[PDB]
């Protein structure tokens, strides 16, 4: 996002990186990840501004959870 | 990283709002009507609105301060701080090695031994980019 990809309008992802997503969700945990996992880029949440979003709430979340172990 | 992290969670901050900061504010100026075509001036200018807004230039001294229940042991802290950094500084400045962020560069909490992971020197594939002319000093 910091690449100056455009001077940001509103901006969109690569085909290269959601092609990497899909393949990392099939590489992922299956029963209980993935049905989690797929809600966030199939309903075009990839807009570079709810993909990162998205990504710090999780990080957090998974964060609170890895600390509470 | 961790000490930074510490600092900005103990304010009501996460250290993700200095990079939405500064794309907010280097967004800002890309539209019409210019008033910053130059991205240095602006660069400058949010770099010193981070240094006064979100992190002062005392954060890793009061964390020290704090840290230590005495100050000789910070005293001490500091001077073997001072030592290693220098060390560490020709590792990262002999053999060219890359970009040391600050979740790279560990220190010791009880020594002030300072060191570092991923010590990946910087390999450019052109001959093209140096201050030094190509031909007569290397061949």
């Amino acid at each position: 996002y910091n690449r100056l990809p455009f001077p940001r309008k509103n901006p969109k992802l690569p085909e290269n990186t959601e092609k990497n997503l899909v393949k990392f969700s099939t590489t992922l945990l299956a029963p209980y990840i993935r049905p989690k996992f797929n809600a966030d880029f199939i309903d075009n949440k990839p807009d570079y501004e709810t993909y990162i979003k998205r990504l710090r709430y999780w990080r957090r979340r998974l964060e609170n959870k890895l600390d509470r172990a | 990283h961790e000490i930074h992290n510490e600092f900005c969670k103990k304010k009501g901050f996460d250290p993700d709002d200095i990079q939405d900061f500064m794309a907010d504010k280097l967004n800002a100026a890309h539209d019409d009507a210019l008033p910053a075509p130059d991205m240095t001036i602006l660069k400058v200018e949010i770099f010193n609105s981070i240094q006064t807004m979100f992190v002062p230039s005392n954060v890793l001294k009061d964390h020290f301060t704090s840290l230590f229940t005495q100050f000789e042991d910070f005293w001490l802290f500091r001077k073997q701080f001072a030592s290693q950094y220098s060390s560490f500084v020709f590792m990262s400045y002999m053999m060219m090695i890359n970009n040391r962020t600050p979740h790279k560069i560990h220190v010791d909490k009880t020594s002030g031994n300072v060191f570092t992971l991923e010590m990946l020197p910087s390999r450019f594939p052109y001959e093209r980019v140096k201050p030094l002319l190509k031909n007569h000093d290397l061949s």
